[PDB]
């Protein structure tokens, strides 16, 4: 017999044909999938009186459990079944309501922002509804749907109720961001942006995807704060961190200016670092869960030896600050001392007038002041061997994976910013953001500048050719520029940064898949010219989009502080050693763009930055950012079961892919990063990778660690993010 | 673990 | 283990066919001359061609001067020192003869009762009785002790084999069987409390727990409301989780669904309730506490075992002759074997209880192209176990015509014209549609009129030794691998599953099962027919679950699935190492 | 080890 | 541990001289009236002036409804299961009445004799019999084995 309990409470009887038809529907177009196998595995779990939702979840999981590299299409079988279940759970039926009826209901419920009904008429919502293709819900993989269900779709946390589907998410994000546009272009932009995101060509960050269309205005996820050498600034910095981490932001903190232990502030940097750490974790579950920061200091700081070991799990508590990451700032001079086997002299920034500023802004002035202060016997100093200091840094980098490098000279000689006016003196949490800052003397200091950046990414696997990036850059740049005027600003100094410079950070995902389908690899130099061509196109079209936006709406108030304003382009200032590793010519008219930028300006002081991805790439079934995948199948733990995702087009490209640990070394990847950096406005979250089993006695030599560090510098790499060590 | 062996003469060749 | 030999000199005195022929000759020796050697020949043929498997004590001892053949004893302890002492004494006598023990100690009053000192010190004393004839406190002698889930001391009782605790609260070298009924499970589903009572404080509650579910709920709720009755309240979700945690960590905390054992039973629970099980959880028989070792009013349950080899029969109708041979051979053993305790002789002579099971079930499914996990074996299992039970009942019914029914036949549901086909868990109707193929209505009348020689005939035990001798898969269990390995002084001992060459793909190995659902449905279908219970295992591979940990949600789900399909007991929980 | 997570609302559906 | 009291409620019911005179009265109750009260007075004087000391079971119990006064028991075990069981059962009965036990188990045949398993498993059994009526581990029940 087998009775089934409906959503109302009544007991109907089991319809095996109806289940079979839904599975048949979900199987359309898929290969190597067995419907009977899914039926056998789920139907054995059915019991008399099982409720309808449980039958749905049982067959979804049944399909999900069969995801493998041999049968990847189970990814899409499970997703479609999950999508079907999500439709009923939200709408009571497969077919979604009319957009207008949906929006009115959701505003009534207080789940959508009422500005939507003010800004658009019923007839415009009717028109927007014609743009929507709800069948694009069938293009998500299972891992994608899980991400949408848990993080993206508007829902009730307490009751578990889901209120929308993915195409309503996409259309309304588009509608909100383009809402202030004139009626002649408005719905044209809405339609094209909708198409771009719903077909995975553009990826948006989680705060946008989850919050844009809702009553929230908290969308800032990336904040850069510079601390001055005063209690007033330390207190302002801490206060600003607390406000931002309560809104879920990642933090980059520059604390390099704080004077060393024993200075005539007597007690040193570490107690203040501890206070920054507690600010960072002030809105976290149990001292860890939530809130994250990376803190920056120069390699020559007097306390550096103590600072390097702050996350070493074997030490005394008053000399450990383990729950922040760290970025060590280095320039040519430091590296030269390493090569020559000489000393590096350590100074407190308070003792060395102009040294700190020159470190970022002027390498000639740095060397003049450094050697001058080295000779001066009245200046407090400590001398250490360069080989020893570098080894300590790299030891801690290797053991934690979270001691980062910033080449501050590269960040300022090859930069959208004039370092005499607006130097880049730190980075963010993930080491791809590179923006000017100014210390605050109070939380509400109007003369301070906290850097903010709004992110997105192009899906390199979803474009058929590079000229498609013209339209996509227009959509991406305009959508994010609109977000800047839309979002809230809890701290005046951060609003100053965002409104003054209008900084954007648009990157990529699916790079590994992109190389695979072009038959290229990371490790052998085969992707060098393709990478050069690709990132020329990205930067060219991003600049063109922002240049055109400036013609239309005006350049950013602080455009005059950019190298762009002076008619200087990234193609003039790149690390010249790149000329030896790629011969690819420029394919776009940069000379015309140069004059057009100098005349009409840019709406946005920066446009590009290469961030890591996880959530965004999962939703598009893309490889993560610019990274090669570790394996063909990704695994994540879930309450709903083991979540698997197979790399895109494994069936045809498994041999074309180069997995992370199949790389013999870091050289090839680092050359690719250098080539990208020629064009990128900010930086790149570049990883280094080491497999102990590739080395004699199973231990990674310091020689190689330093060699790769030096290779990175030589090719103009601005930052180094995670060091990954293969376990085993 | 890591091998702490550093050849400074091997590095002295490199140009930044 | 089998062949008659000298332990000291290493000398072996017989070969296997002499073993088989003489077992046959001894067991059928009191038969009349017209049928005698005909039975001897047919029994010999059955065992020597591996169609019937006999337990080790029979195979090693029948033909020799020994009369110690009882390997399965069930003893119920009363709430008195006299009964505690009688129970301990009876255990010592039986473990010296190599018996496994099922002990019911659920009646012993809780710590603090107006016996003041509680159950655990007495459990410790049962454990030392159990191991009194063992090498070094462990090697030899084994028991499973039973108590109700609602006992006041249950929280302390649940953790008795937890290797991390104080010594005066641990009794680690016995296994445990927790007794549960519908009411306990309902509190779990509803997220309510379970109230704990000492059996000494709750008149009629203990009896009703086994015999009468309506009377249990009437008394339980009545005593829950009564403020004068000592009680502790705990959350049902918490109590069940503690049980299942200990079950998972040890593998040896067992479940007995006591309502199922009495609503679907060869016994009238008003007269002869089933209130415990044995060491391995497949035996389900009436008992009565002793007030002295030689108490003639006590009843210790005994059961004689054997098994059909499902891989050695060409068709199910072969079971007609085999049931005749098996039932008659074992019934003869009952009059042959010795009885060290009067109360155990009372059980055996009164009820003449037998427990005949199966081996080679996995191989049987493989050669029929069926599997455990997908429901594909449901109808075949229904057909198979109908045939087993039908022919076992027919054999015992015919033996009763010839020699008389058992003295206490009138205490059976069989005596009332009630069959297992009337009383099974009705939810089984949803998982198999296989019709009955045998004339149960005729058998019904024939049983009611002529009786059964034996109050029970069937029980599904684990096997190891017996299945090895026939190169059979163990009992009803899927094999862990294609090759079995055992350590030996003579070298590494390997055994390959029967007909691997042709059936390797047809076999479903233990860890190839995606879950327990399919196996549990098969156990439920078997239980429709089986007189006693089944040593049903649950199995969990950590690597199949997120973060490599088995969720309590699934542990409880499988427990509830078992109950819903009428599963009477749960034996080992197996967790894959790795 | 075992995950102690119990959803009582998921169980409340079951019929014995 | 001497004075008649309610262990649950904390109430004390008597005083020391009532204990002494009543222990005297109970122990000599079956004496002829001709000598009875004479023995009662002299025994009362002997115990109340500390010249004679009596065990706690007598002191707490004699005058009450209890007749459990044995605190010292000696049991010899034979070399058979029947005797081992009888010995164990006897221990359990006496330790529930608060008695200390002397056990002779020297007759039990050694490990490997033609009981194959030896003395120690049975010694373990006697220990659990001794501790069978104890709080939960150690507290109560005492024996020496010979």
């Amino acid at each position: 017999n087998l009775l089934v309990t409906k959503r109302d409470g009544s007991t109907e009887r089991i319809n095996l044909d109806k289940i079979h038809r839904v599975l048949d529907w979900a199987a359309e177009g898929l290969h190597n999938v067995s419907i009977s196998q899914v039926e056998l595995r789920s139907h054995i779990q059915f019991y008399d009186g099982i409720k309808t939702s449980d039958i749905h979840e049982t067959i979804i999981k049944a399909a999900a459990d069969l995801i493998s590299r041999d049968a990847p299409d189970y990814q899409y079988l499970a997703a479609r079944l999950a999508i079907f279940h999500l439709r009923k759970k939200a709408y009571g039926q497969f077919e979604p309501p009319a957009l207008y009826d949906h929006v009115v209901k959701m505003v009534e419920m207080g789940k959508y922002d009422n500005h939507l009904l003010e800004d658009y008429t019923e007839e415009e919502f009717k028109q927007m509804d014609t743009f929507i293709d709800h069948d694009r819900d069938m293009t998500f993989s299972y891992a994608a749907v899980k991400q949408l269900e848990g993080k993206y779709l508007v829902q009730n946390r307490v009751t578990g109720e889901i209120y929308e589907s993915a195409q309503f998410l996409y259309i309304l994000v588009a509608a909100c961001l383009f809402s202030n546009y004139p009626r002649e272009t408005r719905l044209q932009y809405v339609k094209r942006f909708y198409d771009a995101v719903s077909t995975f060509k553009i990826s948006l960050p989680t705060p946008i995807m989850s919050g844009v269309r809702t009553p929230t205005r908290q969308f800032s996820s990336c904040v850069l704060i510079e601390c001055g050498d005063s209690l007033d600034s330390i207190n302002a910095t801490s206060s600003a961190i607390v406000k931002y981490v309560s809104q879920r932001a990642g933090i980059g903190i520059n604390a390099g200016r704080i004077r060393a232990l024993g200075s005539p502030f007597h007690t040193g940097c570490i107690p203040f670092y501890k206070h920054f750490q507690t600010a960072v974790k002030s809105c976290s579950q149990g001292g860890v869960r939530g809130g994250a920061a990376t803190l920056f200091y120069p390699m020559w700081h007097l306390e550096v030896e103590s600072l390097l070991v702050l996350k070493n799990n074997r030490g005394v508590e008053g000399n450990r600050v383990r729950h922040m990451d760290y970025g060590v700032q280095i320039n040519k001079l430091m590296y030269t001392r390493l090569l020559k086997g000489e000393d590096i002299t350590l100074f407190s920034p308070s003792d060395v007038p102009g040294l700190y500023d020159a470190f970022f802004a002027d390498q000639e002035e740095f060397e003049r002041l450094y050697t001058k202060y080295e000779k001066d016997d009245s200046i407090r100093k400590q001398r250490v061997k360069a080989v020893e200091l570098f080894s300590l840094m790299m030891q801690e980098r290797a053991s934690t994976g979270r001691i980062y490098i910033q080449n501050v000279d590269h960040c300022n000689t090859h930069s959208p910013f004039d370092p005499a006016i607006a130097p880049v003196r730190q980075s963010n949490l993930c080491l791809e953001i590179a923006l000017p800052t100014k210390p605050l003397n109070d939380v509400n200091d109007e003369n301070g500048e906290i850097a903010l950046c709004t992110l997105s990414a192009f899906n390199l696997g979803a474009i058929n050719n590079l000229d498609e990036l013209e339209e996509l850059a227009i959509l991406a740049v305009r959508a994010l520029d609109a977000l800047l005027d839309y979002q809230d600003y809890p701290i005046p100094a951060a609003k100053r940064g965002a409104m003054g410079r209008r900084t954007l950070g648009i990157g990529v995902i699916n790079f590994a898949y992109y190389l695979a389908k072009h038959g290229k690899r990371y490790s052998d130099g085969s992707a060098n010219n393709l990478t050069h061509k690709t990132f020329e196109a990205i930067q060219y079209y991003l600049l063109k989009a922002s240049n055109e936006l400036a013609k239309e709406q005006g350049a950013c108030p602080w455009f005059n502080e950019t190298t762009y304003a002076k008619g200087i382009l990234p193609i003039d200032t790149y690390k010249k050693d790149l000329d030896t590793i790629a011969n690819e010519p420029l394919h776009y008219d940069w000379e015309a763009l140069r004059e057009s930028i100098k005349t009409h300006g840019l709406r946005n002081s920066t446009l590009s930055a290469l961030m890591p991805s996880e959530t965004s790439s999962q939703i598009s079934n893309a490889t993560n950012g610019i990274e090669p995948p570790r394996g063909y199948v990704s695994i994540k733990a879930s309450k709903d079961g083991i979540l698997r995702q197979v790399v895109p087009d494994y069936e045809h490209l498994h041999d074309a892919y180069e997995l992370l640990w199949e790389m013999p070394g870091n050289d090839g990847y680092l050359q690719l990063v250098g080539i990208m950096q020629k064009f990128i406005d900010q930086s790149i979250s570049a990883n280094t990778n080491y497999d102990p089993s590739r080395f004699p006695s199973g231990k990674v030599p310091m020689q190689q660690l330093l060699k790769d560090l030096l290779t990175a510098y030589k090719f103009g790499v601005k930052t180094l993010y995670y060091q990954n060590t293969r376990d085993g | 673990q890591i091998d702490s062996e550093v050849d400074t003469d091997d590095l002295s060749n490199f140009q930044l």
